[PDB]
RNA sequence: GCGGUCGCCUCCUAAAAGGUAACGGAGGCGCUCAAAGGUUCCCUCAGAAUGGUUGGAAAUCAUUCAUAGAGUGUAAAGGC
RNA sequence: UCCCAUAAAGUUGUUCUCAGUUCGGAUUGUAGUCUGCAACUCGACUACAUGAAGCUGGAAUCGCUAGUAAUCGUAGAUCAGCA
């Protein structure tokens, strides 16, 4: 390998709300919080993502402002 | 994870999508060359240096405008550095799916390119967000164009579920 | 505005309802803003002006809180 | 810095000083203190880690929206741009609003004195 | 007479070797460079549009059409 | 006399350590107390608080020897809204 470039950045470990979906490539340094081997074991502390909280994506969600109203005996 | 991500879905569709003759006409994904630009000749571009330390892998090269129309054109000044995927970053922070952080324009279009060199703009504050807006809260362009391993829009499209735009 | 007895005129709506017999859009006519609307509104331009004439106005889901012509132009800007 | 966008400042009480951010702010923001032990510091850099996280559940499911109604502003606008309202008498014919447009002095939508 | 020119370099006139005139038609020089010098490696042009805070039709790196139509410190031809 | 009774401050002063910053109630916003034969250009000030004008002042401006004014102040004559 050629270095000479990039610093120092490799994976990292961080568990969500839901399904703890973010352990990909980091560069993200914070303090461990407990290790293990279905992941890091190694300093925890890629914190917490929106990552399979909920997407707007595949989704629904509420709603725009209203309809005609005058209706339901206005 | 990402660059199995660029394997754990994608072999045997990358294998099925086509019905070509062989594995290797039937292809994989296209190298990306994640750049950035500025807005401004000095002070923007001089300081917009690190969001590739945070983005991509290459520590800043000097390129400038070549075509350089009447007030485009300046020497030297680090507007788009050179960060296309290789084989080792050819995994950047162009898969990263965090474009979803915005919540607007996810489908922009019908379609994405009859150059087969795509353009994927995280235009806005889209991408890099897992960093707080300490000093990525000011002027940042983009450029995220790139080529992908099909021909036209056509199979492109209906198996692009990578990135879902 | 308050609710109980939105204001629906007796001879305007007499007008419209029994003028409503098919789909014959005889409006209003009325050079009059002072009116209040029901849901059955069917094809038809209002008269919400009184310069020298009688102007077409908004037919479809139009304001919804409204109880008179909100949208007829009468000027503007010069 | 998480309840919506960022809100950086410090050394002040979290209570109402949300009022950056659209919508809502301060007076709302401290009169919408309905939680589980949530409540002004004057330390908005210490105290927090997952109080934020159930007072956010609330504001994700506060669906009365904030932000995320901005945008009923130009929705509302959208619904009168046929000459009527707040958007066609008020946005498409460039007057003022109090009623007033103009007899006494005005900046926001006429900037230029 | 007045005016303008007077040395050196490139092209056309100059009639397929060389040479060849006019107050004939066009441009330049009176340097610069420790690197823009020597050696060993390594790489590659334009006119082309993609849709990418931003867009000045032109701020970017790609991608492919790219046949020298590019780039050579300095004018022009011969070359690469 | 007897109702507007916190009438507003000088009475302890919760609250936001000088970034346009929990000072703002202007517009690009949601609009509303109740008495109208009808708020689109046909007043409001507003709370739901849109967080703007703003940090002492030019060729261009405001009380003054006692309770008058600094600040408001119970309200309303006038009259189906509002000094």
């Amino acid at each position: 390998m050629k270095q000479g470039i990039h610093p120092e950045y490799h994976q990292v470990i961080f568990l969500d709300t839901t399904t703890n979906f973010k352990f990909l490539s980091g560069s993200t340094k914070t303090s461990s919080e407990m290790m293990e081997w279905e992941d890091g074991k190694e300093y925890p502390v890629i914190r917490l993502d929106i990552s399979s909280d909920s997407h707007p994506f595949y989704t629904g969600r509420q709603k725009f402002a209203a309809a005609d109203g005058r209706v339901e005996r206005f | 994870r990402l660059k199995e991500k660029f394997n754990t879905e994608v072999t045997e569709n990358l294998m099925k999508k086509f019905n070509y003759s062989s594995v290797m006409e039937v292809p994989k994904i296209d190298k990306i060359v994640v750049n950035m630009g500025v807005g401004d000749a000095v002070q923007n571009s001089k300081v917009l240096d690190n969001a590739v330390e945070e983005l991509e892998l290459i520590t800043g090269q000097k390129p400038l405008v070549t075509k350089a129309k009447k007030s485009i054109a300046t020497f030297r000044l680090r507007e788009g550095m050179p960060i296309g995927a290789k084989v080792t970053l050819r995994g950047e922070r162009m898969y990263e799916f965090l474009d979803k952080l915005i919540s607007v324009s996810l489908p922009r279009v019908r379609d994405f390119q009859g150059v087969s060199k795509k353009a994927f703009d995280g235009r806005g504050n889209y991408t890099l967000g897992v960093k707080e807006q300490l000093i990525f809260p000011e002027i940042d362009y983009d450029k995220v164009s790139k080529v992908r391993g099909m021909d036209i829009v056509i199979v492109t499209t209906a198996n692009t579920d990578e990135e879902a735009r | 505005s308050i609710k109980k007895g939105p204001f629906v005129d007796e001879h305007l709506m007499k007008k419209v309802e029994a003028q409503e017999g098919s789909e014959k859009k005889q409006v209003i006519k009325t050079w009059s803003r002072r009116s209040t609307i029901f849901p059955n509104f069917i094809g038809h331009t209002f008269a919400v002006y009184d310069g020298r004439k009688h102007v077409p106005v908004y037919v479809t889901e139009d304001m919804v809180g409204h109880k008179l012509g909100e949208f007829a132009p009468t000027r503007t800007f010069k | 810095a998480r309840i919506a966008g960022v809100d950086i400042p410090r050394e002040k009480r979290v209570v109402i000083s949300l009022t950056y951010i659209y919508g809502i702010g301060t007076s709302t923001a401290q009169k919408i203190l309905e939680e589980a032990n949530v409540s002004a510091d004057t330390r908005v850099k210490d105290l927090t880690d997952d109080e934020l996280g159930r007072i956010r559940e609330v504001v994700d499911g506060y669906k009365v929206e904030g932000d995320l109604r901005r945008e009923t502003n130009l929705n509302i606008k959208r619904l009168m741009e046929i000459s009527s309202y707040r958007g066609i008498r008020h946005r498409r014919g460039l007057p003022v609003r109090g009623q007033k447009t103009k007899n006494n002095a005005r900046t926001r939508k006429g900037p230029v004195k």
